[PDB]
């Protein structure tokens, strides 16, 4: 069981949870279970430290790097209900906003593709979402969605910005009542354009691929059943989501990332071992390496 | 000098890890070959190890553990349970052809052939074997290099270290008139080595000096047969020769040799001596427990 | 401000020598002078110790512990224990670093072995044993050889 | 309720693992002096408590990373891991 695996995983050293590249290669901030968000630089190879962010009561979960036509921002969420922004002035790490306005531990953070502004995307494990959107100066205004997964939230990932060439942004996150749930946005308000049931437990990772410019618009999950579905839209506005099974692992899946380029899924879980895997020309996923 | 009739032609004699108190011995030459702990100081058989295979190497593998190697290249190994009187065989290996001599790298117990198997600290698995046949001097000069000694009494400093199956360097003398029987290695300085002639020789060696053949001699009548040396005094040393002979060479002295043992006997099993024996080249039984 | 530039100098250096004594002899020379011009100045004031022993800029402590861990000449070795009487005139600090030193003992045991087959005919091995001395001067630290068991201050 | 009378089924579980604990540092308790010859201990076992504590019923359970992290790569790839360095230095 659960025992019997920490018994097999000592750990070597230290863990944490999510770490997140910056953009343009430059930053690399880290979260792990001692509370502590660490932000390392990474020039030639090499890790240096620049800043050990403390301030959550909790564990932090998930961390996410905003885009830099923003000056250099990064969001972490926690098991303290909390959500901190982190600013940056001159080398003045500080946080210039703080939202908590979920009663749960918050799972998951992503940021909106960067043209739609500088909106920020939290699923609790209260099953709520909270998004904050940027105004003028420091103010963000909040849109909740409250009872959005029956038991909670994991996973949060922004739809691609899709020009209609008037703007159509659409959301699909996994929880723990097995369903991804996508989104839809209209004036405002966010409501569910459809329900995604193909996990026989949890869903823990749920990442939208970026699109190759490309209209076949995909999404990746994978849960506690130990599967990971590539679930894929045929084509633009029919509300088709067909999934396709990757592959089954005997242990749970804990993470699931695309590749930009070649649209090469990284899948984290199981046995301690993380898998890439690239569509074939038949159609068939196959695994390309064991990293 | 208290002698002692075993009444068994003794092949091993070790002044044990735990002074020259503790003796232990390993017999071969007999019909199950033979090796006793505790014996004797003072009948104290407490492991008369009954034993098929012979013994080509031999450790006290801790205070209460043994190990060896055994008559066909293989090898043997047990832990001296000295309370309870019984042990458990650690090692055996089956074709590590005999071995020639004994070195040690704690705790990688390396040694030569007469092909080299690195067996080590629970490595049960054979992990390094630089496979070169040689055509019996085997030393830590540092870990983890050596110097094979073939019976040219041709030196050769190779590894286990780095990769690689030659050798890095080589000893010779000019003449390559003896075989490997006995060559020195000092405990002032690992880098300091000597040897001893099969004709009554030194040979005494400098690593960073050149290479020369620094001391020979002509002292001693037989081949080189191993030499007392003090476990703290590394000046302290006396001679010997192949009957089983023994020249006092008071090297703490300065050449003061003289006619040292309890002589005129047939041979010396093996050495081991602090606070003892320097075994001949035939090994023959032979004892004295007075060693200070 | 000098002694600063020193140090990043003593840290660049020592990168150096890792990526290629390892170096001409003029500037081998003259970091041993450095040192040695270090080691006096920490000792004779014990303001200008206690600045060396506690500035984040310098970081003589850790730059030393490098240059040991790395391959070293003798007399740099010496000005390294040198400069590590200053910490100790300034406990705790100086034994965890010792601690930590010795988890990086093995490395130590095999550092004696190579001061047995050597070596410069014994100039390195007094500074170190004055070092150990002014150390144990210094009130022993209950923390300290934790780790190992029942009694790591005695095996030193 | 079904996840709160898990918990409770999870936190009786822990409640036996600490009596486990308990036991082991009662049966392994060791005490040599000055200095004694190394025994075997469930030393690991208290390395590994810490490390439940900082993860934690329901919750606890679907909220320890299986490893578990993905990274994404653009020209191309990045790295990743969790795990047996999280970055590789490739050739």
């Amino acid at each position: 069981m659960v025992s019997v695996i920490n018994t097999v995983d000592t750990s070597h050293e230290d863990m944490i949870h999510d770490a997140q590249m910056d953009y343009y290669g430059i930053r690399l901030a880290t979260c792990s279970s001692d509370r502590s968000v660490k932000i390392f630089d990474v020039k030639n190879g090499g890790q240096i430290l620049i800043a050990d962010l403390r301030g959550h009561d909790g564990p932090v979960w998930q961390v996410a790097w905003a885009h830099p036509m923003y000056g250099n921002i990064l969001a972490s969420c926690s098991y303290d209900r909390k959500v901190i922004i982190w600013k940056e002035e001159n080398g003045t790490w500080e946080k210039t906003y703080e939202y908590t306005g979920h009663d749960s531990s918050v799972n998951s953070v992503c940021w909106a593709p960067h043209d739609f502004g500088l909106v920020l995307a939290c699923g609790s494990s209260d099953g709520a979402i909270s998004i904050l959107t940027f105004t003028g100066d420091g103010p963000w205004e909040v849109k909740k969605i409250s009872n959005a997964h029956t038991i909670g939230c994991n996973a949060v990932s922004w739809a691609p910005s899709v020009i209609p060439g008037n703007y159509i942004k659409r959301f699909v996150s996994g929880g723990c009542d097995n369903l991804v749930k996508i989104w839809r946005e209209e004036d405002g308000q966010w409501k569910e354009d459809q329900k995604l049931e193909a996990h026989s437990d949890w869903v823990r990772d749920v990442a939208w691929a970026p699109s190759i410019g490309l209209p076949t618009s995909t999404i990746a999950s994978c849960s506690q059943d130990g599967r990971v579905y590539i679930w894929t839209s045929d084509d633009a506005a029919t509300n088709c989501w067909t999934p396709k099974l990757l592959h089954k692992f005997n242990d749970v899946v804990w993470h699931v990332s695309w590749s930009i380029t070649a649209n090469i899924l990284a899948v984290s879980g199981g046995d301690n071992k993380v898998t890439l895997w690239k569509e074939s020309v038949d159609g068939q996923w196959a695994c390309i390496s064991d990293v | 000098f208290a002698a002692k009739f075993v009444s068994h032609k003794i092949s091993r004699t070790r002044w044990r890890p735990v002074q020259p108190d503790v003796f232990a011995t390993g017999s071969w030459d007999n019909e199950e070959n033979k090796v006793c702990v505790w014996a004797t100081s003072d009948p104290k058989q407490l492991c008369d190890i009954k034993h098929p295979g012979d013994v080509m190497d031999m450790q006290f593998l801790d205070k209460e553990r043994i190990v060896t190697g055994s008559s066909t290249g293989t090898v043997t190994i047990f832990r001296h349970h000295e309370n309870n009187q019984t042990l458990s065989v650690n090692q055996r290996w089956e074709q590590a052809a005999p071995c020639t001599a004994i070195v040690c790298s704690s705790p990688e117990i390396v040694s030569v052939g007469e092909r080299i198997n690195c067996f080590r600290a629970e490595s049960r698995d054979v992990l390094r074997t630089i496979d070169d046949a040689d055509s019996h001097g085997v030393t830590f000069l540092r870990t983890t290099e050596i110097l094979t000694v073939n019976s040219v009494g041709q030196l050769k400093l190779w590894d286990l270290r780095k990769q690689g199956n030659d050798p890095t360097q080589i000893f010779s003398v000019t003449g390559e008139r003896v075989p490997l029987h006995c060559v020195d290695r000092h405990p002032n300085q690992q880098h300091v080595v000597a040897t001893g002639g099969q004709d009554g020789m030194l040979c005494i060696w400098d690593v960073r000096h050149g290479k020369m053949p620094m001391s020979l001699l002509n002292a001693h009548e037989a081949e080189m047969w191993e030499v007392h040396f003090h476990p703290s005094n590394p000046d302290h040393l006396f001679t010997c020769s192949e009957d089983g002979s023994l020249w006092h060479w008071d090297a703490s002295a300065q050449l003061e040799i003289t006619n040292l043992l309890p002589s005129s006997t047939l041979s010396v099993n093996s050495l081991d001596v602090l606070g003892l024996v320097c075994g001949t080249d035939a090994e023959a039984i032979y004892v004295t427990r007075r060693l200070f | 401000v000098s002694w600063d530039h020193f140090f990043h100098s003593l840290m660049l250096y020592h990168e150096h020598l890792r990526r290629d004594r390892g170096i001409t002899q003029r500037e081998l020379d003259g970091l041993i002078a450095c040192l040695q011009l270090t080691c006096t100045i920490i000792d004779w004031s014990e303001s200008a110790r206690l600045a060396l022993c506690e500035h984040a800029q310098w970081m003589p402590v850790v730059v030393i512990l490098g240059l040991l861990q790395c391959s070293i000449p003798p007399l740099l070795k010496a000005e390294l224990l040198k400069t590590l009487a200053a910490f100790g005139k300034s406990a705790a600090s100086l034994w965890q670093s010792l601690e930590y030193t010795q988890i990086l003992g093995v490395g130590i045991e095999v550092e004696l072995n190579e001061i047995e087959s050597r070596c410069e005919e014994y100039p390195l091995t007094r500074a170190f044993c004055q070092l150990i001395s002014t150390l144990v001067e210094s009130s022993f630290p209950t923390n300290l050889g934790a780790g190992l068991r029942a009694p790591g201050f005695e095996p030193y | 309720h079904l996840r709160t009378v898990g918990t409770r089924r999870q936190q009786e579980l822990v409640p036996l693992e600490k009596s486990v604990t308990h036991g082991r540092g009662s049966l392994l308790i060791d005490m040599g002096l000055f200095m004694g010859r190394s025994f075997r201990v469930g030393w690991g076992p208290n390395w590994t408590l810490v490390h439940n504590g900082d993860k934690l019923r329901l919750n606890a359970e679907e909220d320890q990373n299986m490893d578990t992290i993905d990274y994404g790569f653009l020209p191309k790839p990045t790295s990743a891991k969790s795990t047996e360095s999280k970055v590789h230095m490739e050739k």
